[PDB]
């Protein structure tokens, strides 16, 4: 499960990437980011055998990338955070000595959704949408994201979880629904506030 | 430092159509060892990118035969011979011949299909939510096409959200949320409805 942090404009964020002995020996490890709705952007990388790294010119003075051999963890620290650095940061790998293998993006789920904002963290309340279509309203949290599940991932077909929308209050809200013609539970969790709830929908 | 201009940045096509995407590199990306390090990636909503094509023309194992890439020098193509609903995604090229590596800016794919009328439901505010001093009443437009719809409840006090296209129907869903104070504590226009439906 991915991380999620909010950082105030001007500060720095440091993100880590857990990989394996075989990855640190055989692949180049590099950091990518993806702003909300936007494209993939290359930050920089390090050869963990060599210790030599390489950066995108755009991040030349405000990023460092490092790699810890003994714990095989790789790091990126971006300084002077601006609103437009709001992105999902994750690390990624290319073979040093074999072709692209489809395993390049295996650490994506470990990444961190970083929000640069002065607003503070707040857990959401989860309200039921009683019936057809039933669901959950997930209201009043910051930052993004929340994860929604039905019946702990048993239920899947017919589920629609809407993109969040920033409400007039500066807080997020969304709804998650499902159609059926059995008991139905909401699984909502918001890591930045350690909310992890489960609503029964009746 | 090489720039990869990818084109188009977005397009609309139907099931069955050929789709043709190009990435132009600002210089030759052929490496002195004779190979060309250009891959093509597929990012469904909302997941991790997966490899489809690598080194210009190699179809990655398990990838369906309707995907392919070719080109050479500075001029590269990614083709879906015949598009399917599950191909709705953003595609990207990736060059790693020489650092700094770079992605194309992406081609967001959008799929057109037949008009489907939205089946609509309305939901009053929660029991528990009224104790809070606020009422949210929510309207669901479900499984419809195209995305343009009109929902009137009121004005200046509701918000909408729309899902990405369904990887099977290519339909959308939409939410309209009326919020008022408790309390205190839905009519749709859509091309698929010969007549506006109120819930």
């Amino acid at each position: 499960q991915s991380g999620a942090e909010v950082k105030k404009p001007g500060s720095s964020v440091k993100v880590s990437c857990k990989a394996s002995g075989y990855t640190f020996t055989n692949y180049y490890i590099y950091w990518v980011r993806q702003a909300p709705g936007q494209g993939l952007e290359w930050i920089g990388g390090i050869n963990p055998t060599s210790g030599g790294s390489n950066f995108n010119e755009k991040f030349k003075t405000r990023v460092t990338i490092t790699a810890d051999e003994s714990s095989t963890t790789a790091y990126m620290e971006l300084s002077s955070l601006r609103s437009e650095d709001t992105a999902f940061y994750f690390c990624t790998r290319q073979g040093l000595w074999f072709d692209s293998d489809g395993r390049g993006f295996d650490f994506w789920g470990q990444g961190t959704t970083v929000t640069v904002s002065s607003a503070s963290t707040k857990g959401p309340s989860v309200f039921p949408l009683a019936p057809a279509a039933l669901g959950c309203l997930v209201k009043d949290y910051f930052p993004e994201p929340v994860t929604v599940s039905w019946n702990s991932g048993a239920l899947t077909s017919g589920v629609h979880t809407f993109p969040a929308v920033l409400q007039s209050s500066g807080l997020y809200s969304l709804s998650s629904v499902v159609t059926v013609p059995q008991t139905y539970i909401c699984n909502v969790n918001h890591k930045p506030s350690n909310t992890k709830v489960d609503k029964k929908v009746p | 430092d090489i720039q990869m201009t990818q084109s188009p940045s977005s397009l609309s096509a139907s099931v069955g159509d050929r789709v043709t995407i190009t990435c132009r590199s600002s210089q030759n990306i052929v490496h002195s060892n004779g190979n060309t390090y250009l891959d093509w990636y597929q990012q469904t909503p909302g997941k991790a990118p997966k490899l489809l094509i690598y080194k210009v023309s190699n179809r990655f194992s398990g990838v369906p035969s309707r995907f392919s890439g070719s080109g050479s020098g500075t001029d590269f193509t990614f083709t879906i011979s015949s598009l399917q609903p599950e191909d709705i995604a953003t595609y990207y090229c990736f060059q790693y011949s020489h650092v700094p590596w770079t992605f194309g800016q992406g081609t967001k794919l959008q799929i057109t299909r037949e008009v489907a009328a939205p089946s609509v439901f309305i939901f009053p505010p929660s029991d528990e939510q009224l104790k809070s001093g606020t009422a949210s009443v929510v309207c669901l437009l479900n499984n419809f096409y195209p995305r343009e719809a009109k929902v009137q409840w009121q004005s200046g006090n509701s918000q909408e959200s729309v899902t990405e296209q369904d990887s099977k129907d290519s339909t959308y869903s939409l939410s309209s949320t009326l919020t008022l104070s408790k309390a205190d504590y839905c009519e749709v226009t859509h091309q698929g409805l010969s007549s506006p439906v109120t819930k």
